[PDB]
Formats: structure tokens, C-alpha cells, sequence
């Protein structure tokens, strides 16, 4: 099944959310977000030194 | 995605790791024989290739020359440019003469 | 253009076997009972249906791809360069920038 | 790695094709087939060894030689008894090791035979080949004047620098004439002057093996047995006909033949048009023989591209 | 002090070439200009739980180099303290454990310019229930069991001194070939040839016994002190002696050959 | 393989006699693809041929 | 037909060892897998005009390449005929001639494979008045004047088979040592040993002789297809040749060395 959920962008914070389908027991769901990874794209121009 | 351009992929040519997905599913033994039946679709580079569309040769406004390996235009015309030149004074002469 | 790969399979017979993943790109693995293993030589080994046998295969790209390659690239921030030739004084000068 | 070729032996392969139009066994197996060449070079892969002398030979590279095998035995043989066509004759451009390259018109099969002097094996494989041509028209052949452009071919040159293709020690084998069942017990009659290995699971995995002799086991039914002539000597390719051993460790590498490599190559030049007077605009009268690509475009600000195909 | 690596009684002839084959491999010098200066040491877990089952690199420590995580997720997961580099004790930690993380691990050294590596094998394993959580040591590897998502522990430790940081200058490793006179015990031989990391050569004795001693230019790079003596003479007669140390892998031994000189037969 | 006419043809060693006759002959494969050829994995049904 | 490199008299002793130089590193035989295939033309000019006076590169020719200007002016200016390339005329031409331009030219010609190179030198000078606008040629160099600004051509054209476009199967460099038999004249020799540019080998005659007239195994690469022939015998007694050809650089030489065998004095 897919669920839809909304997390804020911070690390060490746990969210829980629940996925209600008739007939099964409501599903306890934990996400984390361990980390960031902000990786841009960059070209050389020249060195000085 | 299977049935689409770049359906494999690679950090470099001759990259030892790769990622791809292109459904392939097993089948059964179904012969006397020792044999692997595999159904897979169709590669997405042929597929690409076969209806790729006409080259940017064809399409560039002004008429762009474009060359590849510095993958850049050349001789292509639009637009003005505002320039400031400098001469020096030597090469002027006076009215005099 | 892409090529799969068809290993030798792997047999266990009048026994049990697992499936296990690895690491190639794309790859597939999966076990079938009740194998029903034939060759030129004949049965390849013995016991009443017992035997199983465990596929799999995953995919490289082919030799030909070596010269056959297309890149896909992400560009931005063009840049023009003009070549400037200015003639004052019947003297010719020139630039690039 | 290496380049050598002696190590390795011919296997066989399970060819859909045979004589007889239904599938069957031969060494001539193929399975893969290459023609992105703009020449329109084909590679062929086969399951049998040519273009060297025969695996295990005192001599290792003769041309002429043609090494197979069958009935629990590898030998030589002319190579040329052996033919390819796909719609017709084809020519051949060149054998190394397990590949070959060649060169004939298109079709929808491709098919390679060879006569023992009475006997005939022919194996075959399905592949759409139509041939096709580099520029803006796709003539007939080639000209003899023309423009010059680049293109794609591979080399008829044995030296080559693409491609890498693994190469392993085989698995196991299974044969019946090691085991009679005339009499109610058991009997193994492994061929002479040849280790072997046989086992049987009745009560227990028992396991015997025999240097030129005939060990009996207790169980009695002749499925219960199976034999082994392993030499584990020659190494073999992962082809799906063949049976992968225990080990599952990589040997060694070869290279494939006849790389691709960029080359210069001629075009037709077509028969310029005549340009004519129109008003805010041109009419053309464009004469050509074969299918041509014309293209424009405005060089304003509208691209208004504009392409499409002429045949007369 | 050096250590003998090996004592081989040599039956030289009188007039033809005999030779010694003090060498290895591993005393070869570095031809590069930079010779390296670094050490590493690394993590890598062999977890049969994957079905690929392959061993996957945790992290890695350079000598004066960065903490660098191979993976986005084991970095507050794995904890190797920078100053631990020089206690030497390059343990692992991890904050939680998951059925999938258990399995083996391996904690492995290497060197380039020493050419010594080594390795060491840990097994880890995870439980439901706490009761069963406990280590125990089989003497060629240890198991761990600890409850999921517990913060455990796995050590790494050499305790050795050429994996702790000393910045001593790169003496040269110090070759010598010194023949015992003839007629003379062990340990009283006088320096045939002295040869340096440097390349630098020094020859005692006659010149021409040093020709006929054919030793290899690249000796001192490949490390082939092996000592070839041609026209072998009486006054060769005795025990010769292929003493090595460096210092700054701190490796000492010797190799003793007993060379008597044999008329022809 | 298919074609448009049938012939046959016999070499008396020093003359050849042949004869043919015109035929509308095209390659057919029963079920729900025209394959080109038979392959080795799928599905078995029934069908008619002419016994050698 | 192959052309007498040289005649040396060769006074062999028996018993000894003798040395038949016959070897050229221009026939060495590329290394790796990928034999370069490609051969390269250019144009350069070197005019003192210019305060840095150093020679520039106006453009180059690749073999079954794509036209490529070094600068982005000479382009529309420089015009190489891609046609030329098979014609072998691998000239100039200029549209327009500036007091600046007026210099020395020079056609280069480098082919890797073969390790054939030449270049050709020329001078080109602008008045402006057409009455000293006139061509002369110098025998070692031409000289051109002309208008400024009027287009103007310089000839690079060499008129060589190798030069010029043939895709000629790679046939093995065959290289053959044949001795005379004794007391037999010139031309008469059976082949010893043959060698290809594959590497393999191909000997004649008994196995001993061709194991003592050492060659090196990197012959066939290296080209030092010079014979060692060791343990002299009276057989042997006879002149030797040494005979090159290289179908795809067309090249075809000989050396003949008279070797006689000498009893030790
Ligand atoms: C042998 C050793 O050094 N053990 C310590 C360990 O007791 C401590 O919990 C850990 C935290 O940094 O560091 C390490
Ligand atoms: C079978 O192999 C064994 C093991 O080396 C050997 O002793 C025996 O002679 C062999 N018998 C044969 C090859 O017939």
C-alpha cells in the first residue's frame, strides 16, 4: 500500500505516522531522516596561487 | 523505466557499478532440456534511435554551426553588441599634414 | 545498446536451494522444483522429480557500446565569444574576446 | 589475463535449427550476432573453436584446421567445408577463436553449415538484418565518386582492442553407455583408459570412482546412477547449454576479434537541383534515382523546420 | 639486533661463479621521487544476510588524513576516534543494530611504503531478547550478540609501534655484505660492500673482487642484495654474511651463508 | 521457404530437364502470433502436418 | 625487392661468439593492442614579424578526421580540400594577406606507426605594390609576394604511395635470416629463422643451432633482429642476411654480413 506524508527537513527527528485499510490493524510507520546531502554542479574555471 | 531513453546508466563508460531496471522476469523450465527462458522488453536505445526525431542541425534559429567536442555554436548571428575601442594617439595624424 | 547475461544455471538435485541477490546492475534470481534436467549426455543427475534447479542472469552493456555510447549532459550559463578584426590607418589589428 | 587460446575446448550447444528443421543439438550453437558495422560487418559467435589448431594439440594456430566435438571426443577438420548465408551465399571476412566476421546481403535468418564429406550440420538463428547506408540518401552501394565522411567498421585485422569475455572451468557431465542395466543388478562400464566418477543416493550420496575399472553399487534401478568423465582441463564460456560447477570462480579472459574502429567512407554526391525564380519565394526542381532525406529551415526567429523524404 | 632468517651452507668452487640470494621483495625501495608517506587502516563487514553477499567497506583512516564515511547513513552510526590514531586502538562503534546489520566484520591495516598489511576477524550477531546477548571469544574470531538497536562494540587494537605515529627521519635502510676472513668464526667478518636506500655504493677491498662480485645496479630499488661472486679465489674462502635494517619500518635481519671454497672435481 | 512457383529439376549427367509450375505458396503459423519461426519455450496445442 | 642497407665482412672465430647488429628501432613494432592506424599533416608558420617570434600552428589534417582550426579566425581564410587529402596536395591558400601574416611556412608530416616524418619549408612576403610581386624559387625554399589582402597559395604537395590512402590489410613486417651454406655465393641461402610482426617464430634447421644464435624474445617488438650466433662450428661457415619488409609502410631492406668462420689464433 502507498501513504502519502509530510516531514520536515531536520535530522534526529523521528515522525510517526499511521495507514488505516479495513481490516488490518493500523501500522505503526517511523521515518527518519538521517542526513543531508546538498550536492551542487560546479565547473573549474582557473587556479591562482 | 523500461521502454525509454537511457534505460542504463553509468557514472562512466567503463564503470564497474551500474544501475538499471529493465523488467526482466524468469520463466519456468518447460522442455526436456536444461534451459533459461528470459522475457525482457525491448532495449530503450534502439527504441530512441528508431523515432530520435530530426538532429538540432535542422532546427537551430539563426543558422547556429554547432561542434561537438566542445559541444558549442559557432557562426551564429542575432543580436547587437555595444563596444568600446581604444587607438592610440600616435596612430592619429594632424590636420597639418 | 545493452546485452543480458545467460549464465550457466545452477542445479541442485534430489536436494533443496535458496535464491541470493548480487550485486550486478538489473540482475534477477529465482528457484524452480521439480526440474526436469536433459542434455546430449541425458539426465544430468538422478531422483524422482526431486531435484531443483536456481536461475538467474543481469545485464552489461556490449563491446560495441564502447564506440556506440551517448551521453546525456546538463549545460547552462552560455557564454559567447566574438573575434573582432579592426583596420585603422591601413594597419590591421586583431582580437579575440 | 591472457590472449592464449590452447586452455579452452569446444562445448556443445542446443541449436533451435537443425537439418531436420527442429531443434536439436550440435556444436555449432549460436547466440549472439552484432551488425551495427556501417559496412554492415556481421560477428558471429559460436559454441565451437576454428581459426585455431584443435584444443589440446601439439600445435595451437592453423587456419585450415576446424575443431569439434562429439561422441565423448574433441578433433579437427577442414574449415573449408564451412559455409554462412542468410538470404543467399555469404563471404567470409575472418575466424579467431570462437567469432568470426563476414559480410553478404540482408535477410531474416542467418545460417552457418558444415559438410563432414557425408554427412551435413547446419544451425541457424533469427535476426532482422536490412541494410542500411550513412548520408542523407540511402543509395544502393557505394560510388565510385563522392564525398569522403566518417564512419564506423570492424577491422579485418585478427589484432584487436574492444571487448573482454570471461572464460571458466566446466561443470559436470552425464552419459548412459558408462552404465548398462541388461541384468537386474547393477553395471558401469566406464570407456577404457579414462578415470571416471560415478554416485548413487540409495540409503546415502555414495560416491566411487574408477581408473579403468567397473565398481558396482548396491541399488539396483538404472536411474539410480550417474557417472562423471571429468577432466576439468579445458576451460568453457557461460553459455546456457552448459552446467555451472560448484566452484563458480572466474579463470581467465579473451578478447573478442575484429574491434570496431572509425574509418573514412565514401557518399554519393546527388544531382544538384536547379534553382528558379519566384516572388517572395523558390520553387525547386528536384531530380533524383533513390530515396534522399531534403531538409530547411528559416533563419529568423521561427526555426520552421522543414525536412522530408524524395524517392524520384 | 638482527634475527637469522636462515643459515645455508654454500659449497662455492674454486674458479666458477657461486651465489648468495639475500633478497625480498618486500625490502624493495619505492622508485617513485615521492615515496609514500601514508597508512590506512578500514572496516568492512561481510554480512551473509545480503543476498548479494558481498563485504561492504564501514569507513576507512587515513594517516593524517579525514574521517571519511563511504556511505551516507554510517556517519553518526560509526564512531573511530581521530585521537585513537595514536593509541592504536582503531575500534568500531555503533549506535543502533538491526537484523540486517549483523554478521562479519573485518578490521584490516595496510601500508604501501612497509608493503605489511594485516587483518582481523570479528563476528557480530543480534537477538530479540537480551538473554542470549552475550560475547564469547573462539580464538580465531569473536562473536558479539547484543539486542537490536543497542549501541555495541567491536575492537580493534595492534598495539604495535610501527602503526603508532613516529615522525623519525627516514634513515637509510641500511644494507651490508661482510665476508668472515678466511679460517674465522661467525659475527667476525669485515664489510665487503655497504649499500644505502640512496643508491650510493660502498666498496671495501680490492676493486676488482667488487666487479667480479656482480651485484645488481637496482639492488637498492628491487631489493635484489643478492651477492654474485665470480672467480672465486682462496683469499673468498669464509662465511659472508647479508645483514639488512630499516629503520624506519623498524625491520632487522640476516642471512648467513657458510661459502667454502672447493677445488673442482 | 515460400515463394511464387515450384520446380523440379533433374540432370541426366550431360543434359538437365526441369520443370515447374506456378503456385501461390506463403509461410503460415497457427495461433494468435505469425511468428517467424517455432520456438523452443512456450505453449502446446494441436495441429496437422503431413507424416514422413 | 629489398635495397642492400650495408655490406660488413664478419671474421667470425670458431668456437667464439659473433654478432650480426642487423636491427632498427624506426622497425620497431608497436606495443599495445591498438597499432596506431591514424597519420597526421600541418601547417606552421614562423614569422620574425612577431615580437614573441615563435612558430604558430594555422591548422592540421588527421587521417579520416574532421577538419579543425587551432584559432578562430583562420577559418574561411585557411582552406585545406578534404578531397586533397587523398590527391596527397596538402596545400594552403589565404584570402587575405596582412604585413603581419608575411613570414616562413612550413608542411610537417608525422605518421606514429610507421615513425616517418618530413617537412618542407617555405617563404611567403606582401608589398604593397604588385610590380615585386613575383614567385622565385631558392632550391632549399620558394619564396611568394604578393598584394596585401590578395589570396594567395603555398604548395605542400609530396606525391608518396604511403602518403596517400590504402587500406592494405596489416601484413606481417616478414624478417628472415638466411645463412649460405658453405662455400656457396650470395643469394643462395636457406631461411634459419623467420620472424613476423605477430611475434611468433618460425625455425629451420636443428634446434641446438637455433637455441645458441640467441635472439632476443622482444625482437619482433623491440626490431633488434640482431643474430647472436654462439659455439661456432664449421657449418655455419657462410655469409648471412638479414632481410626487413613492412607491406603497410612499403618498406623493404637488406643487410649482408660475411661471415666466415675462423680458427682461434
Ligand atoms: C579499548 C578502548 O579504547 N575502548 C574505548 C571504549 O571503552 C569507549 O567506550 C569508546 C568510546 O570512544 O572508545 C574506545
Ligand atoms: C585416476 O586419478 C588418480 C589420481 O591421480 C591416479 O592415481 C590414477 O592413476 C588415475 N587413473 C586413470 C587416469 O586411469
Amino acid at each position: 500500500f502507498e501513504h502519502a506524508t509530510t516531514v520536515p527537513n531536520v535530522p534526529g527527528i523521528p515522525y510517526k505516522a499511521l495507514v488505516e485499510r479495513a481490516g488490518y490493524a493500523p501500522l505503526n510507520l517511523e521515518i527518519t531522516v538521517v542526513s543531508s546531502e546538498l550536492t551542487p554542479s560546479t565547473n573549474k574555471e582557473y587556479v591562482t596561487c | 523505466n523500461p521502454g525509454a531513453f537511457g534505460d542504463i546508466q553509468a557514472s562512466s563508460l567503463d564503470a564497474t557499478d551500474i544501475v538499471a531496471r529493465t523488467d526482466i522476469r524468469l520463466l519456468k523450465p518447460s522442455v526436456k532440456n536444461i534451459h533459461v527462458p528470459y522475457t525482457q522488453a525491448v532495449s530503450g536505445y534502439e527504441m530512441w534511435k528508431n523515432n530520435s526525431g530530426r538532429p538540432l542541425q535542422e532546427t537551430a534559429p539563426f543558422g547556429c554551426k554547432i561542434e561537438v567536442e566542445p559541444l558549442r555554436a559557432t557562426n551564429c548571428a542575432y543580436g547587437h553588441i555595444p563596444i568600446s575601442i581604444d587607438i592610440p594617439d600616435a596612430a592619429f595624424v594632424r590636420s597639418s599634414e | 545498446k545493452f546485452h543480458t547475461v545467460v549464465p550457466s544455471p545452477q542445479v541442485k538435485c534430489c536436494g533443496s536451494l535458496e535464491c541470493k541477490a548480487s550485486s550486478k546492475a538489473d540482475y534477477t534470481c529465482r528457484v524452480f522444483g521439480g526440474v526436469y534436467p536433459f542434455m546430449w549426455g541425458g539426465a544430468q543427475c538422478f531422483c524422482d522429480s526431486e531435484n531443483t534447479q536456481l536461475s538467474e542472469a543481469y545485464v552489461e552493456f556490449a563491446p560495441d557500446c564502447t564506440i556506440d555510447h551517448a551521453v546525456a549532459l546538463k549545460v547552462h550559463t552560455a557564454a559567447l565569444k566574438v573575434g573582432l578584426r579592426i583596420v585603422y590607418g591601413n594597419t590591421t589589428a586583431r582580437l579575440d574576446t | 589475463i591472457t590472449d592464449d587460446f590452447t586452455l579452452t575446448s569446444p562445448y556443445l550447444g542446443f541449436c533451435p535449427y537443425c537439418r531436420h528443421s527442429a531443434p536439436c543439438f550440435s556444436p555449432i550453437k549460436i547466440e549472439n550476432v552484432w551488425d551495427e558495422s556501417d559496412d554492415g560487418s556481421i560477428r558471429i559467435q559460436v559454441s565451437a573453436q576454428f581459426g585455431y589448431n584443435q584444443a589440446g594439440t601439439a600445435d595451437v594456430t592453423k587456419f585450415r584446421y576446424m575443431s569439434y566435438d562429439h561422441d565423448h571426443d574433441i578433433k579437427e577438420d577442414s574449415m573449408e567445408k564451412l559455409a554462412i548465408s542468410t538470404s543467399g551465399p555469404c563471404r567470409r571476412l575472418g575466424h579467431k577463436g570462437y567469432f568470426l566476421l563476414a559480410q553478404c546481403p540482408p535477410g531474416d535468418s542467418v545460417t552457418v553449415s558444415i559438410t563432414s564429406g557425408a554427412s551435413e550440420n547446419s544451425c541457424t538463428v533469427e535476426k532482422k538484418i536490412r541494410r542500411k547506408f550513412v548520408g542523407r540518401e540511402e543509395y544502393l552501394f557505394p560510388p565510385v565518386h563522392g564525398k569522403l565522411v566518417k564512419c564506423h567498421v570492424y577491422d579485418h585485422l585478427k589484432e584487436t582492442s574492444a571487448g573482454y569475455i570471461t572464460m571458466h572451468r566446466p561443470g559436470p557431465h552425464a552419459y548412459k553407455s558408462y552404465l548398462e542395466e541388461a541384468s537386474g543388478e547393477v553395471y558401469i562400464k566406464p570407456p577404457s583408459g579414462k578415470n571416471v566418477t560415478y554416485e548413487c543416493k540409495c540409503g546415502d550420496y555414495s560416491t566411487g570412482i574408477v581408473s579403468t575399472r567397473t565398481k558396482m553399487n548396491g541399488c539396483t534401478k538404472a536411474k539410480q546412477c550417474i557417472a562423471y568423465k571429468r577432466d576439468q582441463t579445458k576451460w568453457v564460456f557461460n553459455s546456457p547449454d552448459l552446467i555451472r560447477h560448484t566452484d563458480h570462480s572466474v579463470q581467465g579472459k579473451l578478447h573478442i576479434p575484429f574491434r570496431l574502429t572509425p574509418t573514412v567512407c565514401p557518399v554519393p554526391l546527388a544531382h544538384t537541383p536547379t534553382v528558379t525564380k519566384w516572388f517572395k519565394g523558390i520553387t525547386l526542381h528536384l531530380t533524383a534515382t533513390r530515396p534522399t532525406l531534403l531538409t530547411t529551415r528559416k533563419l529568423g526567429l521561427r526555426a520552421d523546420a522543414t525536412a522530408e523524404w524524395i524517392t524520384g | 639486533n638482527s634475527v637469522v632468517v636462515s643459515v645455508l651452507n654454500i659449497s662455492a668452487t674454486l674458479g666458477s661463479q657461486a651465489v648468495l640470494p639475500c633478497k625480498s621483495y618486500r625490502m624493495v625501495w619505492t622508485q617513485d621521487r615521492l615515496n609514500d608517506r601514508q597508512r590506512v587502516v578500514h572496516w568492512d563487514v561481510y554480512s551473509t544476510y545480503y543476498g548479494d553477499n558481498k563485504m561492504e567497506r564501514l569507513c576507512d583512516m587515513y594517516s593524517a588524513g579525514d574521517q571519511r564515511v563511504y556511505s551516507s547513513y554510517n556517519q553518526g552510526r560509526i564512531f573511530m576516534p581521530q585521537n585513537a590514531f595514536t593509541d592504536g586502538n582503531f575500534s568500531l562503534v555503533i549506535k543502533d543494530v538491526a537484523e540486517s546489520d549483523g554478521g562479519i566484520y573485518s578490521c584490516n591495516l595496510h601500508h604501501h611504503y612497509c608493503h605489511l598489511y594485516e587483518t582481523v576477524k570479528i563476528q557480530l550477531d543480534v537477538t530479540k531478547k537480551a538473554k542470549a546477548a552475550k560475547e564469547y571469544w573462539d580464538g580465531e574470531k569473536a562473536v558479539i550478540v547484543a539486542l537490536e538497536g543497542s549501541t555495541v562494540m567491536l575492537p580493534c587494537v595492534n598495539r604495535n609501534q610501527i602503526w603508532t605515529e613516529r615522525h623519525s627521519e627516514e634513515e637509510q635502510q641500511v644494507v651490508h655484505w661482510d665476508r668472515q676472513p678466511p679460517g674465522v668464526p661467525h659475527d667476525r667478518a669485515d664489510r665487503l660492500i655497504d649499500l644505502y636506500a640512496s643508491g650510493e655504493r660502498r666498496s671495501y677491498g680490492p676493486l676488482f673482487i667488487r666487479q667480479k662480485m656482480n651485484i645488481t645496479d637496482t639492488a637498492f630499488a628491487l631489493g635484489d642484495f643478492s651477492l654474485r661472486i665470480s672467480e672465486l679465489e682462496s683469499a673468498d674462502e669464509g662465511t659472508y654474511s647479508c645483514h639488512l635494517h630499516h629503520h624506519y619500518c623498524g625491520l632487522h635481519e640476516r642471512r648467513i651463508y657458510q661459502v667454502f671454497v672447493t677445488e673442482p672435481v
